């Protein structure tokens, strides 16, 4: 038995847009406990795609702008890109063709890009609508997050809560699946 | 933890023909529970779907998945000390 065809996959995306929860509930089934800023991390995940067995390397950077000299050096080898925005942050998707989408270019030209609405949990949630409500905004619609997929000319648009593990397969699959054409 | 120390093998002559056959047979075990472990999972997911659809307990399958990502962990780890004596 061969081994599996490895393959690395960054995920990037403002402060606190729910990165390394989808890490980790995906590779470990366990949503994080504790919140904690990351620097940088790194994980293994396991999966097959289509009949194509997969070792998904899961390098976690930096929402923080205080950690953007580390970022680049992340990027050198990378198959897919795991461009995220939080749904209950207006703000965090306004940020993808604002910050993500210009750095990922410049050193991931031709990477496949998958957009990614984090927190899909909180679209309904009632505290969100009055917080939202107060800054004069409300959570992220499907359409929206559809649109700057196709303005950035991602790969696909995919939507979860790494909360209840909510689409979160069919997140990795779908990274997986692009990484593989390369 | 280490797979070494499990097989004795802690402070042996790694090079020796006879070590090397017994560490690829070793590896060759790791990929293949790996991959055991990588469909079990994947059906475990199925499971904690079907479950949700039932309206009943997710606690027993989650688990379960926990208790396999923790294996995937161990086989990855043993996996990887011994490539680096390849
Ligand atoms: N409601 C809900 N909260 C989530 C979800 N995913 C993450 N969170 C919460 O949002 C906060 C940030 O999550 P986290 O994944 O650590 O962000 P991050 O993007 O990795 O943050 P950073 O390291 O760039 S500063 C945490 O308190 C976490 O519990 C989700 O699907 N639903
Ligand atoms: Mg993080």
């Amino acid at each position: 038995s061969m081994a599996a065809i490895r393959k690395k996959l960054v995920i990037v995306g403002d402060v606190a847009c729910g990165k390394t929860c989808l890490l980790i509930v995906f590779s470990k089934d366990q949503f994080p406990e504790v919140y904690v800023p990351t620097v940088f991390e790194n994980y293994v995940a396991d999966i097959e795609v289509d009949g194509k067995q997969v070792e998904l390397a899961l390098w976690d950077t930096a929402g923080q702008e205080d950690y953007d000299r580390l970022r680049p050096l992340s990027y050198p080898d990378t198959d897919v890109i795991l461009m995220c925005f939080s749904i209950d942050s207006p703000d965090s998707l306004e940020n993808i063709p604002e910050k993500w989408t210009p750095e990922v270019k410049h050193f991931c030209p031709n990477v496949p890009i998958i957009l990614v609405g984090n927190k899909k949990d909180l679209r309904n949630d009632e505290h969100t609508r009055r917080e939202l409500a107060k800054m004069k905004q409300e959570p992220v619609k499907p359409e929206e997050g559809r649109d700057m997929a196709n303005r950035i000319g991602a790969f696909g648009y995919m939507e979860c809560s790494a909360k209840t593990k909510d689409g979160v397969r069919e997140v990795f699959e779908m990274a997986t699946r692009a990484a593989l054409q390369a | 933890w280490s797979l070494l120390e499990q097989l004795g093998l802690a402070g042996a002559d790694l090079a020796a023909p006879g070590v090397q056959q017994q560490l690829e047979l070793e590896r060759e075990r790791l990929r293949r529970e790996i991959r055991k472990e990588l469909k079990l999972k994947e059906g475990a997911e199925n499971l904690r779907r079907a479950t949700t659809d039932l309206g009943r307990s997710l606690g027993p399958v989650e688990l379960l998945l926990r208790g396999s990502s923790r294996r995937l962990d161990l086989l990855h780890q043993q996996l990887q000390e011994l490539h680096a004596h390849v």
